[PDB]
């Protein structure tokens, strides 16, 4: 997703 | 809460995307800049006011890249024994090249490394030295990117500027009314607001408001909202009925105090033409002088031609001068500048925070660019006088820069200004017109309501002759007589419009700015010019 | 003598208020600002002046709301420097974050961080560095809270006055009678007083003075009663016999100086319209200028008309320009200030304590305010006048604050303070009429034990051309001659009243202080500018 990161839309913001 | 991405800020799309190219390039696809064969650029230097997100916005291109990020501060490392801060320096720097990519950001570079002519203490010098020893000394493979923030962009050793170090400038000014509306948008996404809101009216109303100010106004705004409903006390009812409102954002702009506008610094314009009052022919001159030739450079090119870079007006003052400046910068999609008397009037004096190379080299930075300065006459020093030759001498091919200049006293100035490779334009300002009198008028009285098609024809015949500055003052003595009759009339608004009796009033307390005699001495003068 | 509350505290009940409702709610009470969703502040800065209780204040709170109390002064700090610096201040955070709640506070904080300028430190830099970001690192949910106390609020880096740092500003300025009567109720309440005491006369007589120099009085009084008594003198009887009287604190005040009236404090005034006489169109056109605003900002900012807070008064000295502005401060409810032309003078000869950027800074922490600038030709400067001219400049017409200019030379007052958006409204203020000389007559003869069968004509018709200060002086003079009598008939109470035969004396032996020639020329100049 972003912020380099990959429930799962608060995890991967 | 410690990361924060491109989403986290507004009114910088420019500086934004500027700064995304220049530190991710270098960093994402390093492979096509040795494609090209050249070594990719390593230093940046972001400079602008206080409090405008500097730093944010380093950390948040930092954070989003994903890239290593090892942070040094200014007075922290500044404060301290030679050897220790050389050895906190080249531990920074061999760290940041041991782990690639990497980026440097040399928060407050100011401090470390000022002017020598005011701070030549050789503790500076030497930190600069191996500063400076250190930034050539990367590795072209290695992926190091060296970010420096300053408040005072021409307080630095020169240096640094040269290539091979931070030659890339940006600069970030006050934010636009757009700008200010996105950084609300973004301070205000988890309050409580309520239904009723203005925040279009808020960014027109805030001027000069860094995006520092606009989070206290909005923090004070809660805080004013809480203690409102502090009254009437845990009771769910009160946490939920909790909401800011209009109110009290007007009450936080009455108790706050923008600190933007102190400086110098560069701002937005957005006059029109229209806002004029006529004169087409003197804008058609101003237009051949300025504009025309960055439309048509191939032109000039061809048959052989430099732009005029800079005019100077004259006559009476308060007839739109400032105006017609702003609607030129404007018209150019051009970020504009201005000193008036005690902005210049000091650095004569010497007792200020920005020099007279300051303000020009931020207006070469932020080219293109207008630079304005109002009653030139006042320093007619020699020291001021000098330089502003020196830095008109130093105009650029095609850079677009232009210079202008209010003055009633052409005289006065010292003669040097009017001679080739200066400002041999000359442009006097007219009486103004009764149409433009008429539609000054009109402009002005946008929102006030008055008579439906009120007889203003009267007013305008019976002021010939008159000053710009005499309608306003009339619009605001009839403005004044209203209010006071329709105070009256609620102590002892049935008439929201008004009659020609107010403007009767005050054209028999009103008085022409403009001396006969000192009118009829700036059209002889006027004519013998143009004989 | 510890935990002590709010009963030891008086004089400042707003001040206390604010503390108390910015400290209480972030520890006690935060679910509120959560459930708003914004970090509550922790940058709390009260200022004021040497001996006014900040430092009773913040004990005061601290105990009552029973959060661990912390103290950093500003000697101490500065007494070790070298590594306890750091680590003091790092050990003190951790100690209040582990026993939340605490309060943390400091003194004397312009010594750990003075305000920058070519005069600036180097070891400060650091270990301002780190409290800011200690400070930024508490987290939310942590209840702490941070307070400082400077003397002289612009006296600081204003880096300390961004978000996130030492914003909530408080000022402290000298209790008014109600405030000394309240101190002096708190301090005298162990003295084996006697009956004779007239603590309402003492705290309306006593006029800029602080609480420490109202302990100091009470301390001298209890030094003096003791004097007295010692001639018996333990015997439990003398003992009993002690206590103190009003002439102790008579000889206290004789023998007692102040400390904080001699620099720019703010002060709150009670003068009314009813004082003054006469002139009542000005009264009138004065309340409209200024309180219409005030009492209704809703119509002022709908009909467009921006305010014109810069009203001066010009006319022959002695013709009561400061009972005006005080009596237009006292219908704002504002706290009235004044700057002499001495202070000025000061100023431009550089070696003064304070400035006016200082000044202006004070007007807009203590809004709404009405500044007053005495003997304003008394400069003639120039970069004096440059700097009052940028301060105005960066007053916002939106803040309620209000200037005031008194100058008796208007031919030598500088044009760049008459332009729009400035010191532009000009007032004369003529010499009071028979009526106006009568009602001063007899208002200021109210103090005066005056005999009854006062002459309203005869004493008002040959008075004039004299303005309030001749008349005063005609008063002071009869004064004496019946001072005079009095002593004489006393040495070789039969006359606590003035006869006729005084004031007869005073009238016939009076002068005109102001001269025809003069009053002639104002005259000509007023009628010069109607026209
Ligand atoms: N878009 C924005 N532009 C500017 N400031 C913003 C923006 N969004 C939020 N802010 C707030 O404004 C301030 C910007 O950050 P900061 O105070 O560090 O700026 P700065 O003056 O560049 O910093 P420093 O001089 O310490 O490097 C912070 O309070 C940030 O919360
Ligand atoms: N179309 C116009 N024609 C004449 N005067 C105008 C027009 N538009 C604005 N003005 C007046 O001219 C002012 C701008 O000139 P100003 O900055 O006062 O000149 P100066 O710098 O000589 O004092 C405006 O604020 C307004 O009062
Ligand atoms: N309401 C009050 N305002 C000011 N001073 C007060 C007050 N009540 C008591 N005092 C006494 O006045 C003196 C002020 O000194 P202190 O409290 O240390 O303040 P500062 O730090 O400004 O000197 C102390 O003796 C204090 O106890
Ligand atoms: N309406 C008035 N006009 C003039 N003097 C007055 C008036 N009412 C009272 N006075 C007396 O005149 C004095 C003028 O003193 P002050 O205000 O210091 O004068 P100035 O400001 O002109 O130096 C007042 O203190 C008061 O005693």
């Amino acid at each position: 997703g972003k912020k380099r990161k990959d429930v799962v839309r608060n995890n991967l913001r | 809460m410690n990361e924060v991405g491109y989403d986290d800020i507004g009114g910088c799309r420019k500086q934004m995307a500027q700064i995304r190219e220049m530190v991710e390039l270098p960093l994402r696809h390093p492979q096509l800049f040795k494609a090209i064969g050249i070594k990719p650029p390593r230093g940046v230097l972001m400079y602008g006011p206080p409090g405008t997100g500097k730093t944010l916005m380093a950390r948040a291109v930092a954070n989003e890249t994903g890239a290593f990020f090892f942070l040094i501060n200014g007075p922290e490392v500044m404060s301290k024994m030679a050897g220790e801060s050389e050895s906190n320096l080249r531990k920074a720097f061999e760290e940041a090249e041991k782990n690639a990519p990497a980026i440097i950001f040399i928060d407050e570079i100011d401090s470390i490394a000022p002017k020598r002519d005011k701070t030549n203490g050789e503790v500076e010098r030497r930190v600069v030295s191996q500063l400076l020893t250190l930034m050539d000394g990367m590795k072209a493979r290695s992926n190091v990117v060296v970010i420096a923030a300053t408040n005072r962009p021409n307080s630095i050793d020169p240096a640094l500027r040269r290539f091979g170090r931070f030659d890339r400038e940006v600069d970030i000014g006050i934010p636009d009314a757009t700008g200010r509306l996105e950084v609300l948008r973004i301070h205000t996404k988890n309050m409580k607001l309520a239904d009723d809101v203005d925040l279009e009216a808020l960014a027109a109303e805030t001027h000069g408001y860094v995006g520092a100010d606009i989070a206290s106004l909005c923090s004070e705004a809660a805080m004013q909202q809480i203690r409102e409903k502090m009254d009437l006390i845990i009771d769910a009812e009160v946490l939920d009925s909790l909401g800011v409102t209009m109110d009290n954002f007007r009450f936080a702009l009455g108790n706050s105090n923008p600190s933007a506008l102190r400086e110098t610094v560069v701002e937005s314009v957005n006059v029109t033409w229209d806002d004029v009052g006529g004169l087409d022919e003197i804008k058609e001159e101003l237009k051949e002088t300025v504009e025309y030739p960055v439309l048509h450079p191939d032109q000039y090119t061809k048959f052989g031609l430099s732009p005029s870079k800079g005019v100077l007006f004259y006559g009476p003052p308060g007839t739109g001068k400032t105006l017609l400046a702003k609607a030129v910068a404007t018209e150019v999609s051009a970020n504009f500048i201005s000193v008036k008397g005690p902005e210049l009037l000091s650095m004569w004096y010497g007792e200020s925070e920005s020099n007279i190379r300051d303000i020009f080299d931020k207006a070469r930075a932020a080219a293109p660019t207008v630079v304005f300065l109002d009653e030139l006459d006042s320093i007619a020093s020699d020291r001021v006088v000098n330089q502003l030759l020196t830095e008109m001498d130093g105009m650029n091919a095609k850079k677009n820069v232009f210079v202008i200049g209010a003055t009633n006293r052409p005289d006065q100035i010292d003669p040097a200004i009017l001679r080739p490779g200066r400002l041999d334009q000359l442009i006097y300002v007219p009486l103004p017109d009764e149409n433009a009198r008429l539609s000054i008028l009109n402009a002005q009285l946008r929102k006030t309501p008055l008579e439906p098609g009120l007889e203003l024809t009267a007013i305008a015949k019976a002021t010939q002759g008159f000053s710009g500055a005499d309608l306003l003052y009339i619009v605001q003595r009839a403005a004044k007589y209203a209010i006071k009759d329709s105070i009256e009339a609620h102590r002892q608004d049935p008439v929201p419009y008004i009659t020609k009796e107010h403007f009767a009033e005050a054209m028999k307390t009103a008085k022409r700015s403009v001396s006969d005699a000192e009118l009829r001495r700036y059209e002889a003068y006027s004519q013998q010019m143009k004989a």
